[PDB]
Parts: structure tokens; sequence; C-alpha cells
DNA sequence: ATCTGCTTTGGGTGGGTGGGTGGGTTGAGGCAATT
DNA sequence: AGCAGAT
């Protein structure tokens, strides 16, 4: 029919399943950051999908130049050198959506399961990311196995973000400081997930072809 | 020759020699190309008749003083396929060009039309594929979609800028105007003169204004799986397209979807994450439709300057009174009275303000009121179906403040305000409430004033205001027992009171009476009834004819065109009482009055002298005439003393029927 | 340059239009400046009468001009009234067709626009500045502004080092105006369908304050204009001429808005010998018979007269009217039809009804944290009728709520601190 | 014809000496007002003082003064606040109703706002009567400076009571 | 065009005889035939409907050249006319025709045998209210007579209206009939000047046009207050403005004479005291003879 | 190393195209469900 | 006033 312009190269995800044991929510600690592990838990909210920037692209405010593949940490990041020998640019720049790659995007909220909970404890509480293909496979009330990893996400708004201002535990909750960007505040943690891969435990011809 | 002024071919536009569709479409020649093609499209188009709809759409457009052209997707993908692919890829920079094009067609028609309005806004009607607000991904955006929500929340309209001017604060330049994007505000940070840092003051000697607002779209509690919280999208609708739709309504949106950069979003996620929204190109009221999903454009009750100059055929014929009381519910059997009644309500009578003074009703109240399988609620959702404006409400699942108005406190502004329920929602329509008699007494007696008055009054938390509920009101009900006892009166077998009764216009009582013949007549028309609706029993075109011929069988006139009828009767004809036999209808009044002295009877009072006029401009209505005639009188005369004689005790009934046979 | 040819334009119609023998504005300004009402009223068919050119700069562009017709009108009475007195205000009257109130959008803004509506709300005065003085924090440097209250203004960014905004205000040497808020609704007929009536702001200047109470129709002439409170502008009408068919200034003081020539009519009608019967059948002239409730509603509309003893007790001077009847016997055609003839009047429904929709409400300003009073059915219907339909269908507690208020004229509340009695007699 | 009510106190009768009479509804709490502080210089061996103004404490305008007590002397001394000999007022605020029985017809009732300094702190309590005499004022900026963008607010205004 | 000057271009075109006869504004094509107009002249339909003094001075100016090439195209180019407009110093402008009509709403509408006498002495006074109309002292009584005027043609319209579309217009081979009997607003023709109106409207509309044989018309109007009818003959009128030999001859009013000859033969009881001989009364129970006889009479 | 410039507390002298999972929390009034 | 940035 047509030659279609837009073909991009493919954003692949890898998805594991089937690993030897399983975690309980209550122990998820620290040790084990940025390694591999499945978590069991029922969700019990479940938010909307939205696009998230995966791979920016921006235009030099002045010189019209193009910066391509702009990895994306977890708040917005602009380029900081433009590629054009004679410009000066460093702190201009404006999106081009056109040529952006975005990733679906939804955040599930899980808690443990009620058998597993001791006696006259609130239970505790978790936040997954789900993206790509496994979008929309939890649905609040089920009792799902999720398998991705254990990831830390920085307080965006301290770190400086375009246009936002920035700003339990009584107060002990401080932060690590001294980084260039944190001028005099602090930069404070939490502990969070990044599923590849989901689980929930808990017409004649076309039928037919369905049969072995 | 100037290179810039060459143009391509359609084949030659097909292939795509660019890195994206958006630069194919901005290059100057495949723009000339495009712009071309889309004039010849709207100029040479021709349906099956061989007319063109694009030429008389336009015409019709100039004569309204509007600044919008309906445009058929269907027909532009037959026509070009390539443009419609384009458009539905790069909805934006296609639907400039297309707007550019469609001023230039209406331009042709009417020289001058530059005067009246400046631009004219291309609309999109029948986009063939749907989504829910839970089914859009990433891979919609920048493309356009067609939705199906609640609109939830609205704002009123605002002026919004068509064009910044900013002027340097340091320099004192002023950069020309650019144009706004309502999805995000438009800043410069390095001036082209100045090349200064500093922010530039935004000033303008002269501007143009333009209409925006914003409404929350709401997933239908029909589509939203059971049980589910429901998922919202915000749609901005732009000039001309502003108070088109109002809270509490079901909507079609088309548009645009586009994302953009929120700092607030990435602060409480921690993630990039962008927002989106709809950019609206056409709304189509999906309210009180659900059965007339199988039908073309934007409004479903409109009518071309063709269709109109045969409703005029249709209605000199002489027996078209009658053609249309057949074509009520036609896959009911019987019922001639129950369909008599439903046409008067749907055509309605005429009000009148007699010197400012006084005011009348103008619109007809039916109650059916019957036993078990009887074909009430049946006749009740065929109403709904046909109606401009309709809503169902059942006994128990309505409140007294449900129906008429509410007071909630705005979630935003934290101040009282004022919500319309379903009579405000039946506002020139009908309100069709079903297990009338299982009503709550509170809830049933709210709806007093609305029946009579045609208004409602509110004086909560401060707000003293009176609305508008100029609503007819078709209600079902069971008697007694279940089962209605004819060896009693009527007031014995029901338990409403006389100030409720006295404002049905029209009272229907049906029995279930074991005839053989009558049961033999009944499930032989039920039988063949099921065997015609059978789901087994071009490709659109044959579909089209054959159900056609299916509906053929057992209703003179179709059901759409029959639609369009009722809405520009009840639109465009005003018939006036000028010439009538003022001694019939005053010994007939009378005659009614006497005979309903006993006790237990129908309550009649000055109310049913007026829904016999009422009825007889309906009448006339329906025929498209000016003026009332005797027949139609005579005809509402017939009306209303067989609806009083049939709710009469079998003991008297015969009596009563001797006594009355002068009038009908 | 243009300003000064416009200023001695308008100058020279007020000293030259004359429609017979008489100066009308010259005249209508001496007599103005006598009893201190520093205005004038100028109808807009006699500009366009007089050069058509001075009405297409006034309609053009109208918060410039409008202006610049002010200080000609004050040079003008200054030649007038003092041999060698604030800006003057200009008052407009037009019978241009009147666009509905939803009707008004951006092909409307910062033009002259006429329209109709019933009023809900009205603020308490604000003061606004007309000639500030300021002064400069370093080095004390006096300095003075003139202000017109036409938006398309704010002390000087830079001294005449001194800082940014280096100006203080001198209060006790500057001049202000009276500047009030109204809230305008469409007429209930004019709403489209299935809509909810919509509302509009409105401010006024000087002397067009005071003019208007909640609950009556009045005609404004204004300009429809946007302020900034993104890319978005709220509309606002700046009025420039009201018109009622409500005299609220002598309803509220002694008796005025009457002509001689009209007070003759009255007394004329009054000395009728059959005045009873033509004011009993002018009522409902379209229902028939119901003689006695209409001698009823006329004594009702009439009122008796409230005395205050010497010890203090008051006693009740209006007449209160129930009807109890069978259905379709006109009840509600009358009460429709009184609420249309009274001054004041509201409609209300029993059923859509409540104890605080009648009397008055407690409520909380979101942005004080404030309560404060609103006035509910009987205090805006204060001095008048209340027609209260379907009074079976209210709920017990709701009609328990309306005794004192029928019989003592007054509305006892004791909430949220708030602790008053205000005045309902109707 | 400058005895008024509430009602009638209309931006005509700014800076001028009005009394004005109506149910007192409100009344803030009396909080202690800097006027003048004193210190010491240990080695100059002298005392020093700062006299501080502010737009309700005075009926001429005049530069305002940041309540900031002076730390170091001319000289650059070390300088020791003597709160026992610097000026603190009492101040409170109180809301003047206008009386219900003389409103106009459906209109509810108006108030203003008035300033007692000194020795007229706590003369009134709620719902009482009472009839105040005080030079009718405004203050602040009214928005003429560009933090705010309304551009239809008017100024305050306010009565100092004597 | 009717009362251009004090009311809108809108109302000026729909209440106009020629515009009315030359699109039919009766029915709802008509209707969507104007629309279609003023879209195409370039005038806004809210422009349209404003007032003419405070209408866009733009499209005031340009009116001449916007009527001049679009008129022809829907047959209304006769309107382009020259007359006669006097202006008095900061006054309105105020042409010949629109004071005319001013007179005669003023004399139409300005305010057994008994009640004969009472009607007539009511013309009478009226003669004076429009006498007085005539001094530039008195104005206000002009501006009177333009409202009224206004009024009188809205009625006109609507009972013109009525008559066509229950066809009540009975084509005879002599002369046509038209007999009102239960109009809504039929004490207004009781003024044989009211009638005249009327009989102008319907000659033009549907009459003066349709290429139709000229062919005079009778039209008559009853009054419950005395059981009579004001019948009255009308002289068909050639199309207006169309110069040729046969329009430059006049036609006659012979029903004068036909009438008088029955009155005479027949014990009609008809009163041909009026000045304009074709207009006359008769009784209730005698139109049918007295049509029947002038049907038999041919000489119309 | 010096000069230029923004923003608090928390509060309506920033707001509701930032919202209430960013805190400012009693009081009144309307509505459904429970009675 | 403390801290964040451009010459
Ligand atoms: N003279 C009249 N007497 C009675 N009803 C009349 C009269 N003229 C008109 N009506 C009709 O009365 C109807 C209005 O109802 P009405 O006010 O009589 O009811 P109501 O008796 O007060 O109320 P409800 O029936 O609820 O008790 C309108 O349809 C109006 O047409
Ligand atoms: N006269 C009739 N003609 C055709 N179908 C009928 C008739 N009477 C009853 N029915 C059947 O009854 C069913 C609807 O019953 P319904 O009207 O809902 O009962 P109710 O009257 O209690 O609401 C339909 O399936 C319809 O086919
Ligand atoms: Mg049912
Ligand atoms: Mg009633
Ligand atoms: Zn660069
Ligand atoms: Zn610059
Ligand atoms: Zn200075």
């Amino acid at each position: 029919t047509s030659t279609s312009p837009e073909q991009t190269e493919r954003v692949f995800q890898i998805s594991f399943f089937n690993l030897p044991t399983v975690h309980r929510i209550r122990d998820i600690r620290s040790e084990k950051i940025g390694s591999l592990l499945s978590i069991s838990g029922t969700v019990t909210r479940t938010s909307e999908v939205r696009p998230e920037l995966y791979k920016a692209s921006f235009t030099c405010d002045m010189c019209r130049a193009i910066v391509d593949n702009v990895e994306q940490s977890f708040k917005y990041t602009e380029p900081t050198f433009c590629p054009n020998p004679s410009c000066e640019n460093r702190a201009f720049w404006t999106l081009n959506v056109t040529r952006s790659r975005f990733l679906d995007w939804q955040k599930v909220r899980i808690q443990e399961n009620a058998n597993e909970i001791p006696t006259g404890s609130m239970p505790r509480t978790l936040d997954v990311i789900l993206r790509g293909d496994s979008v929309e496979r939890a649905k609040p009330g089920d009792r799902c196995k999720f398998t991705g990893v254990e990831i830390v996400v920085p307080d965006v708004t301290q770190l400086g973000l375009p246009g936002v201002k920035p700003s339990t535990t009584e107060g002990l909750n401080s932060g690590v400081t001294g980084l260039r960007s944190l001028g005099v505040r602090d930069l404070t943690y939490k502990i969070s997930f990044l599923a590849c891969h989901v689980i929930s435990i808990g017409d004649q011809e076309v039928f037919l072809n369905s049969l072995s | 020759i100037d290179p810039l002024r060459e143009e391509l071919t359609l084949e030659s536009l097909s292939n795509v020699k660019a890195n994206s569709y958006s630069e194919w479409i901005t290059q100057p020649n495949v723009s000339r190309t495009i712009a071309r093609e889309l004039k010849s499209f709207l100029l040479e188009y021709t349906d099956e008749t061989g007319r063109s709809v694009y030429g008389a759409r336009i015409r019709t457009l100039g004569e309204m003083n509007s600044e919008s052209l309906e445009v058929n997707y269907r027909h532009l993908a037959e026509s070009k396929a390539i443009l419609a692919l384009f458009l539905a890829k790069c909805p934006e920079e296609m639907l400039k060009i297309f707007d550019l094009v469609a001023m230039e067609a209406t331009e042709l028609h009417y020289p001058d039309y530059a005067r009246i309005h400046s631009e004219i806004h291309v609309r999109i009607s029948d986009f063939p594929t749907i989504y829910s607000l839970r089914e859009l991904r990433e891979s919609n955006l920048s493309s356009l979609v067609r939705v199906t929500g609640v609109v939830t929340r609205r704002t009123g309209v605002f002026p919004q800028l068509k064009y910044v001017k900013f002027n340097c604060l340091k320099c004192g330049s002023i950069l020309g105007p650019f144009f706004q994007d309502s999805n995000e505000e438009i800043r410069i940070s390095f001036c082209t003169n100045c090349k200064s840092k500093g922010p530039f003051r935004v000033n303008g000697e002269k501007t143009v204004y333009r209409n925006y607002q914003r409404v929350t779209l709401q997933e239908a509690p029909g589509t939203v799986p059971p049980g589910r919280l429901p998922r919202h999208r915000e749609v901005i609708l732009l000039a001309d397209l502003v108070d088109v739709s109002k809270p509490g309504e079901e909507v079609e949106v088309t548009g645009i979807y586009k994302n953009n950069y929120d700092g607030n979003l990435n602060a409480k996620n921690g993630f990039p994450v962008f927002a989106t929204i709809i950019e609206a190109n056409s709304i189509k009221r999906r309210e009180g439709n659900t059965a007339n999903e199988g039908e073309e454009g934007l409004d479903v009750f409109s009518w071309t300057e063709e269709e109109e100059r045969e409703f005029r055929k249709i209605s000199r014929d002489r027996g078209i009174i009658d053609k249309i009381i057949s074509s009520m519910a036609p896959s009911i059997y019987g019922h001639r009275d129950i369909k008599t009644a439903v046409a008067c309500s749907l055509f309605g009578g005429v009000p009148k303000n007699v010197n400012g003074k006084h005011s009348i009703r103008g619109d007809i109240n039916v109650l059916l009121l019957g036993d078990p399988g009887t074909a009430k609620s049946q006749i009740l959702k065929y109403v709904e179906k046909t109606a401009h404006r309709a809503v169902f409400a059942t006994g128990q699942g309505a409140s007294a403040v449900g129906l008429t108005a509410s007071v909630r406190k705005d979630p935003i502004t934290k101040e009282w305000t004022l919500e319309g329920g379903a009579l405000v929602l039946a506002d020139k329509g009908v309100c069709l409430i079903d297990e009338f008699d299982k009503m709550n007494d509170q809830d049933r007696t709210s709806i007093h004033e609305a029946m009579e008055q045609q208004s409602i009054s509110i004086s909560k938390a401060g707000i003293v205001t009176t609305l508008q509920a100029r609503c007819s009101i078709i209600a079902a009900a069971n008697p007694n027992g279940g089962r209605y006892n004819s060896t009693l009166p009527l007031a014995q077998n029901v338990s409403l009171t006389e100030p409720i009764l006295s404002r049905f216009d029209i009272l229907c009582v049906v029995r279930d009476l074991v005839d053989e013949e009558a049961d033999e007549r009944l499930a032989t028309f039920v039988v063949d009834s099921h065997v015609r609706s059978h789901p087994e029993n071009n490709a659109r075109q044959r579909r089209l004819q054959r159900q056609r011929k299916k509906e053929e069988e057992i209703s003179p006139i179709p059901q759409e065109l029959l639609m369009k009828y009722i809405h520009y009767a009840r639109t465009k004809i005003y018939p006036k009482l000028h010439q009538m036999d003022m001694d019939k209808v005053s010994r007939v009044y009378a005659d009614l009055r006497r005979e309903s002295i006993s006790t237990g009877s129908f309550p009649i009072t000055v109310r049913h002298l007026e829904s016999i006029l009422r009825i007889a401009e309906s009448f006339a209505k329906m025929r498209l005439s000016e003026f009332v005639s005797s027949y139609d009188l005579d005809r509402a005369i017939k009306v209303v003393v067989d609806s009083f004689v049939d709710a009469q005790k079998v003991s008297v009934r015969r009596q009563l029927r001797r006594s009355f046979a002068i009038y009908t | 340059d243009d300003n000064t040819e416009i200023i001695k334009s308008f100058k020279n119609f007020i000293l030259e239009f004359r429609l017979d023998s008489q100066f009308i504005y010259r005249d209508q300004l001496r007599n103005n400046i006598l009893v201190k009402n520093y205005s004038l009223t100028v109808n807009m068919e006699h500009l366009i009468g007089y050069n058509e050119d001075i009405y297409k700069k006034l309609s053009d562009e109208p918060s410039d001009i409008i202006p610049l017709f002010e200080t000609a009108i004050t040079q003008v009475a200054k030649r007038i009234s003092i041999l060698s007195l604030p800006t003057f205000q200009l008052i407009l009257n037009s019978n241009a067709n009147q666009i509905p109130l939803r009707d008004l959008d951006s092909e409307h803004v910062s033009k002259i626009v006429r329209l109709s509506g019933i009023i809900i709300s009205t603020s308490v005065l604000s003061s606004r500045a007309t000639y500030l003085s300021i002064m400069c924090r370093n080095c004390r440097h006096t300095t003075s502004i003139t202000i017109n209250n036409f938006n398309s203004v704010s002390l000087p960014r830079s001294c005449l080092n001194c800082g940014p905004d280096p100006y203080i205000i001198i209060h006790e040497s500057s001049k202000f105006i009276d500047q009030q808020f109204l809230k305008l609704q469409e007429i209930p007929e004019l709403v489209p369908v299935g809509e909810m009536p919509r509302n509009l702001t409105m401010t006024c200047d000087r002397y067009l304050t005071n003019k208007v109470i909640p609950g009556t129709r009045v005609t404004i002439v204004g300009i429809y204009s946007i302020y900034n409170s993104v890319a978005i502008r709220t509309p606002y009408i700046k009025i420039l001429g009201i018109q009622s068919d409500v005299e609220t200034s002598s309803i509220w003081n002694s008796v005025t808005m009457f002509t001689e020539e009209e007070e003759e009519e009255f007394l004329q009608l009054s000395r009728n010998p059959k005045l009873y019967e033509i004011l009993t059948n002018s009522i409902a002239p379209s229902i028939f018979g119901n003689e006695d409730i209409k001698k009823a509603i006329v004594c009702l509309l009439m009122g008796g007269s409230k005395k205050i003893l010497p010890d203090g007790m008051r006693l009740r001077g209006d007449i209160n009217v129930l009807l109890l009847g069978d259905p379709g016997t006109a009840k509600s055609q009358l009460l429709k039809f009184v609420e249309k003839v009274s001054p004041i009047a509201v409609y209300t429904s029993g059923k859509g009804s409540s104890a605080a929709g009648l009397t008055a409400s407690v409520q909380r300003d979101p942005m004080t944290r404030e309560f404060y009073l609103e006035g509910g059915a009987m205090v805006l219907a204060d001095g008048g009728v209340v027609c209260i339909d379907e009074f079976d269908k209210m709920r017990d507690e709701d009609r328990v709520a309306i005794h004192e208020a029928m019989e003592q004229q007054t509305i006892s509340i004791a909430k949220a601190g708030i602790t008053t009695v205000l005045n309902s007699r109707t | 014809a400058h005895a008024l009510s509430p009602r009638t106190l209309t931006a005509q009768h700014l800076n001028k000496l009005v009394s004005v009479e109506g149910i007192v509804t409100k009344t803030s709490l009396v909080r202690p007002k800097l006027i003048r502080s004193v210190h010491y210089a240990a080695k100059t061996g002298r005392f020093h003082y700062r006299d501080y103004t502010d737009a309700t404490t005075t009926l001429t305008t005049r530069i305002p003064t940041p309540a900031i007590y002076p730390t170091e002397d001319t000289e650059g001394n070390k300088l020791t606040t003597e709160y026992g000999y610097s000026t603190f007022i009492d101040h409170q605020r109180i809301t003047v109703q206008e009386m219900p029985e003389m409103a106009p017809a459906g209109q509810l009732p108006r108030s203003i706002d008035v300033i007692l300094d000194d020795d007229l702190v706590d003369k009134t309590k709620p719902g009482d009567r009472v009839n105040v005499v005080g030079v009718f004022k405004s203050l602040g900026a009214g928005g003429m400076n560009q933090s705010n963008s309304n551009t239809l607010i008017g100024f305050k205004t306010l009565i100092l009571g004597n | 065009l009717f009362l251009l000057r004090h009311s809108s271009l809108y109302d000026s075109f729909y209440y106009s005889n020629y515009v009315n006869a030359k699109l039919s504004l009766w029915n709802e094509n008509g209707k969507k035939r104007l629309h279609k107009m003023f879209a195409r002249m370039g005038i806004p339909l809210s422009t349209a409907q404003e007032t003419w003094l405070y209408m866009d001075h733009s499209i005031k100016r340009e009116l001449g050249i916007i009527f001049d090439k679009n008129l022809d195209r829907y047959g209304l180019q006769d309107i382009i006319r020259d007359g006669f407009v006097r202006t008095l110093g900061y006054r309105g402008s105020i042409s010949a025709s629109e004071f005319v009509e001013a007179l005669t709403a003023l004399l139409e509408v300005g305010n057994s045998a008994q009640k004969l006498t009472n009607l007539r002495k009511r013309w009478v006074s009226n003669f004076w209210l429009s006498w007085d109309a005539l001094d530039d002292r008195k104005v206000e009584l002009l501006n009177r007579g333009i409202q009224l005027a206004q009024d009188l043609q809205r009625a006109i319209f609507n009972t013109g209206v009525a008559i066509l579309e229950k066809k009540l217009i009975k084509h005879l081979r002599i002369y046509r009939l038209c007999v009102l009997q239960d109009g809504p607003d039929l004490d207004l023709y009781r003024n044989p000047l009211t009638l005249l109106r009327l009989g102008n409207w319907l000659i033009e509309c549907c009459a003066e046009s349709e290429d139709k044989q000229l062919l005079p018309m009778v039209l008559a109007s009853i009054d419950e207050n005395t059981d009579t009818y004001l019948v009255a003959g009308l002289t068909p009128r050639y199309p207006r403005g169309l110069d040729t030999i046969h329009t430059k001859k006049p036609i006659l009013n012979n029903f004068s004479m036909a009438f008088q000859q029955i009155t005479a033969e027949t014990d009609a009881k008809v009163r041909i005291d009026n000045f304009e001989s074709s207009i006359i009364e008769i009784r209730r129970e005698d139109l049918s003879p007295f049509l029947e006889k002038l049907t038999l009479s041919g000489l119309l």
C-alpha cells in the first residue's frame, strides 16, 4: 500500500520466571538492592497507564542542533553540551516529542498476604512499577507473584526539577548530602520494585481451532 | 517554474520520502497536493443518490452562520484512502490543511463569508475504531482517537489568547506573535535580537481571543468492568465546541491524544512520566441512545434539505395520523390505545404564555396501569429510544433529589452549588418512570411541581433559584394485588391519590384476559417476531437492504425517518387553535364532570379540559399542519372520552358507553 | 496629541447640543453640580446625531475614550460652576439589542454591551485609589500618581542608589472612591435546554453603587473585559449604567423615585370611586371566579399597619393567607401571579426547601476560614411576600423553622459563634 | 455629619474623624507591641535606643521599621538589649457590626475593623453596644505592588480608636 | 423596505410587501431563502437583526454596493430606488415613505346604528392625531405612529399567513374571493384602511406573481358586534417596476358599477355611503346571494 | 572574589490550568442508607 | 538574610 517511514528500533524486555525461591514483603532488605528476585503480595491499588520518557531527543535553541538517545534517570534530564563546536549553549534546550521514545508505566501498590501477617500487626506495603506489555496485568484484590529487580528511588524534588520547588519517623530519617546538585539539601531514598513478569495466583470455527 | 509551486500525484504521494509522516506532510509540494486533493474530494464526492453531499452541507453551514463543516471519515476513506491514513496518524497538520481547504470551498458558495467567520473547523464524524479510557497507550500519542465517557466536571468558558506577543524587559523590542498551544504554555528563552537570558514581558497592542473550556471525562458505568474503579481523562474544547456537553451526560469524543511535561507529576511519581490530554475535534451525545449506535453523523436526529422536503410529502397523505400510530413499537402486537397515547406524548402540545401573565403547560403525561405480562416496560424502552432527550428511572432506584435537582458543596471551590437531576436532563424531553407504584411516597411527591408548572424551585443552603423542567412523564404502574380488579373502581385499584392522578392526561388500563382467539393471534405474532429477530436470519449496502426488508414487514414508516420526523415536527411546527366548535368541547367537559361525580371515579378537573386541547394540538402537529382542524379535535375528544370510559367498573361501563356514544 | 482633540470634541457636544431651544447636557450638568451629584447621563442616540465619528471612537475603543470624555465633562463643569471638583462620572444609556448573558464570548471582549439578568449577590463596598501621593524610601522624593479605573497601573519600579520598588504610598494625602461587586444571573426563561443558570461578575463605581438589591431584574450597559487572576483570563463586565423596574432606593429610604407628575396619577387613581373592583379584577385576569381569594390577595399585597408601643412591643402589620383545596383549583397559578405583581417576592416549593434554605444559613469562607451568614428565602423576600407552594410536602422540622419569622418577623441565629436576630418582615 | 454607622462609612470619609455605633462581634487577643528598645554597650558604658513605627501606631506615614533589635554599636561594640527599659504597648483589634434592627430591607448587617492601643485595650467584650471615635484610614499597597496580579482589589481600611 | 431607518435590516426585508411577494416568506422555504440571501451578502445574522442606529457602520456605508450586486440574483433588484429624506439638525433622518406609513398607522389604530356611529366618531378622532403628527413640534406623536405601524404590519403579516396557509382564496372565473370568518385579530379590519392594507399585501403576494392572469379580488371581513360584512373590491396590479405598453395603460375599478347595479336590483340592504364606492357593508345572511349574483352579473 | 537575585516561614496582602498520599480540622447543612 | 548563579 505505502512505504511506512516510522520504523524505529524495538525496545525489547527480558522477563524471567520460575526462580528457586519467593520472598515475602516483610523479608525485603537493603542487601538485595539491584538484584533479581520474586515477591508475593495482594494488590490493593493500581494507578493509570502513563507515557514514560525513555530516550529523550532535544534540539539546541540557538544553532538548531539535535541530540538523540539521552538516557533518562529518575528525573527529567537535558543535555549539558551541544555537539556543535561553534555553539556555546550549555543549559538551553527544547524537547522534541516527535523523535522521543516513551514507554508505558503503571504504579501498583501491594501488601503482604493476610495469612503471613503476625497476629495483631498492621500490614507492610510496597510500590511496584510495571512497564511495556506487563501493564494492567494486576487487578486490585488479586494475589500476584512479581519478578523484577529491587531498586532505590531518590527524592527527585531535592535533585532539582524544572518548575518544581523542593519540599512515622520523628525526624530521624536524615538523608545523605554533599552532592554537587544538592546545594544544602539532603537526598532521601525509598525501596521500590521493577517487575518484568507478573503471575496472578488468585464462532464454531473459532472454538474448534483452539482445541487440540 | 518555481520549484516550490510544483506538485506530485496521488500515487507519488503514497510513497513516503521522509523520516516521519509529519515531516512528509509539512513539505511544500506535498502540502499543495494534499490541499488540491481535499478540495477535489469536497467538490466532487457524490453519495448513492448522485448529488454532492458537501455542497449541500456547505450551503446549510452558511445558512446557519456556523463555523463547522462535518466530514464523514468513511466518505474520505473510500474516496481517498491515503488521505484518511494521514489524517488518522498525523491529525494536526492534516486538520490544518483541511480547515484551509474547507474555508476555500465555503467561500466558493458565499464569496464574502470571511466577514461572518474567519475560519471553518472540519469535524470528523465516524472514526472506525473506538477506544476506552483504559485502552489508551503510548502508541496512540499524537494520533486521532475516539473515546466515550461521562462528563463529570465542567468549567466556565474563558476567552483564551489566540496569539501571544512578548517584549524584552531590557532591550524593549517586541517579538512577533506566536501560535498558542492550548495543551501547554509557550515561552521564549533566547531572544533573536537582544539575546538576553532575562524573561521577556507579555504584552500586545491588539489580540484575537478564542473560547476555551475543559471537561473531565470519566468512564461510563456501562462500560467499566463491574466493581472496579473508573479511569478518567481531561478534554479541551476550543471555540464552537464550548457548552455542547453538559455534566452528567454520555458523549463520544473524537480528538488528538497529546502529552506534555508536568513537573508535579514527576515529583510525585519519581519517574519522568508526562501528562496526557485530549484535544476535542467533535462531540456526539450518546445519552439515552444506546439503541441508535448503528447510525452515521454526530447528530442522529438532524435533517438534510432533502429529508425535510419529504417529511412534507409523507405528511400530506391522508392517513399519516394513523400510520404514525401503527409505527409505534411495531414489535408489540396490540395495545392501540397505548400506542396512540405514546405518539401523542411524543409529539406533545404547544406551550402558551397568555399576555405574559398566564402560563399553560404544553406537554402530555401518560400512565400505564396494567397487568404483569402486558408489554409496558418494552413500550417505555421504545419511547426512550425514539425521544430526542430521554431518561429512564425505576421505582426505588430514584430519589426525591435524584429527580429534579440537588445541592452539593463543590470539591474545588468548597462552595454550595446546584446539580441537575433527571427532569433537568429531560428538559424538552421525556422522563420514563417504571415501577411507578413501588416508589417511595417522598420520592413520588417530588415531581408534583415539575409535572404541571414545568419548573423546579430550590431553597437550600443559601441558594434560591427556579429551574426549567419542560418534560413529559410516561409512567408504568402495577395495580394493587398485582392484577387489575375490574369489578372495583379505579381509585380502589391504585394507591395513588387525586392530586397525582389529575396530572396524567391519558390513563391506559391494560388487562390480560384468556380469550382463545386473542391468545391465538398474540402467540402467532410473538413467535413470528422471535423468528424475525433471530441473529442468523457492498457488504454494508447488503446489510442495510436486508435490514430494511425486515423492518418493512411491521412498520409502515422507517424508524430513523420517524425519529427525524418527530424531531422536526417538535422543533418547527406550532399549531394554533383558530376555528373550533366551542359548544362540543364545553358539553363533553360538563358530561365528564357530571359522570365523574361518582365516588372512586377517575378525577376530572380543568386540567383534562386543557388536555383535550393539548391532544388536538399534538394531532395537528403529527401532520405538520399550522392550524388545528375539526377532525383533530374530534379525535382528541374521542381519545379522552374512551380513556375515561375504559376505567369504569364493569357494572356501569355499558351505560357509560351508551351515554357517550355521541362523541366516539 | 489626539487625546486633546478627542477631549475638545466631547466638550463641544456638551456645549452645542440643543434639540429645540434648551441645551439638554449643559443644563443637566449645572443642575447636577447644584445638588452635589458629580456625573452626567448621556443618551448614545444623541451622540450618533451630533457627530457619528465620536460614536465610532467610543464604540471601537471604549476603555481608552471613556476616560477622555470624563475629563471633558470635568472641564466643562469647572467652566460652568466656578467663576475664575473630582473627575466626573459618565453614565450611558443605549437602545441597542440585548445580548443574552450566555452569548457573551471572545467576540465581545472590550466592547460596549447591553444585557439583562437577576442580581443574586452584592458585596461590601471597597475603596479604590484615584490620586496617590508617594515618597521614596532612600532619598525621600515626593511625587503623585493619577489613576482611572479602566484597565486594559502600579507604583514605579525605579526611583526618580535606590533599589527596586522604592516608593511607599502616603495615605493621609491620597484620595479614594467607592467600588462594589455584583453577581448577575441570567433570566430563567433565557436559559438553554437542560442547563443550569450561569453567573457573571460585575463592578460599579462611585454613583452606580448601592443601586440594586439581590433578587431584582436589571438592565446593564457596560464593557465586557478580562482581568488576569496560564493563558486564560476570567471575564467580567465594567458597568456603565443600571436600569431597573424596582425603585429600591424608595423602598430602603423614605418615598423617592415618584415624579410629581407620576404622583398626581396615583392620587387620581385613588380618587376612583370603585378602585377596589378594578384592583380585584386586575389580579389574575385569566383565572375564572375565585373573587374572594382575589380580594384576599389584594389585602395581602396592601398589608396592614405596624405599631411600636411605648413599652417596646411591636404589632405585626402583615397578612398571611393559606389556600387549602382540591386539585385543579388554580392555587399555584394565583401564587405565580402574586410573585409577579408584588414589588418583592420569592416563589418557593415546600418540598424543595429546607429550614436553612428559608431564614438564613451559616457558611464558611474557604479563604478566611470564617463563618458568615447568608440570607434565605425569607430574608431575600424581606419587605415583600413569600409564596410557599406545596406547603403540605414540607417536612415537620422545615415547617417548624418558620413560626418565629411568620409571627415575630425576626430570625434568631446562635450557630458557629455568630449570634444575632435578623429582620424578616414578609 | 461625621456621626455614622458601619454601613454609612464610605471612601469619602477616609482620613477624617468619625464616630461609629454598632455591636462588638469579635475581639482578638491582647499582644504587646514593640515601640522603643534600649541597649547597653558594656565597654563604652553608654545606653543607646531605637524607635520603631508602624502603619497603625501613628497617623502620619513613615518608613517601616523591622523589629530586629540592634546587635552592634556604630563602632562595632557588642550591644545587650535592656528589656526592663524598653517600651512595649498593648494592641487589640475588634470588629463593630451595624445594629441589626437599623439595617435596610433584605440586607445583612455590615461591620468595620477597629484598633485599640494602650489604655483602650479591654474596654469592650463581644455583645456590647459601643460608640467608637477614631480616624478612618487605609493601609498597605492595595494591589499596586506587582506581586498581586488581581488588579481589581481595593485597599484595606479601618479605624484607630480614640 | 418597511421602515428601514426605524427597525433592523432584517425586519425591513421580512415585513415588506415586495420581498414577501418575490420570496414567499409566509412559508419556511421563504425564511430559508432570506437567510441564504443575508449569508451571501456578507451580513451576519446578529448584525442584520441589530437596530438601524447601532448597526455596524462599515456595513451601513457599504449597503449600496452590497445590495446592488447581491439583489439581482434573488429577483429583489427593484428594491433600489430614489426617494426624499428630510433631516432636522441633530435628529434622526426620516424618509417620505416612512412618514406616510406613520401617518397612516396613526389614522388606522390611533387611540345597532349606535355602534357604527361610535366607530366613525373614533376614526374622526384619529384624524386629528394624524394631523398633529405633521408638526415638527410634535415628534412623540410621529414616533408613536411608527411603533403602531410596525405593530399593524406584524398583524397583517400574521393574518395573511393564516389566509394563505388554509387556502381560503377561491379562484373563480370572474374574480378571486376571500372571506374571513374566524380570524384571531378580526377586530382590526373594521377600518377600511387596514382592510385595504391587507388587500394590498394579498394582491402583491401569489397574485401579482405566479404568472397568473390579472383578476380582480374581493375581500370581506366580519365583526360579531354588528353581524355584518365589510366587502372591498380591489383592482389588480401589473408586476411592479415592469415598464411595458400594456403596463403603461391603467386599469380601472369597475366594482362600484356592479355593486350599485346589484344593490338596486336585489333587496340587498347594502350601505354604499363610503366615499370609496368599492367598499360597502352587507348583512351576515346576504353575502351568499350577493356573491352569486356578482358571479352571474359578468360586468366585473 | 564580588555583584545580582529569589524565597520562606506557613498562610489567604500567591493561588485554584498543581492538588489533597504536601500540612494548615471544627461547624453547619444536605443526602443516602439505615431505621 | 542564606544560598544559587554570571562576569
Ligand atoms: N380558572 C381556572 N381554574 C382552574 N384551573 C385553571 C383555570 N384556568 C386555568 N387553569 C389551569 O390550572 C392548571 C394549574 O393547576 P392549578 O394551579 O389549578 O393546581 P392546584 O389545584 O393549585 O394544585 P394541585 O392540583 O397540585 O393541588 C393550569 O393547567 C391552568 O391551565
Ligand atoms: N402484546 C404483546 N406483544 C408482543 N410481546 C409482548 C406483548 N405482551 C407481552 N409481550 C412480551 O413480554 C415481554 C415483556 O414483558 P414486560 O412488559 O417487561 O412486563 P411488565 O409489563 O411487567 O413490564 C417481552 O418479551 C414481550 O415480547
Ligand atoms: Mg415492567
Ligand atoms: Mg399546585
Ligand atoms: Zn548548539
Ligand atoms: Zn530582545
Ligand atoms: Zn530614590
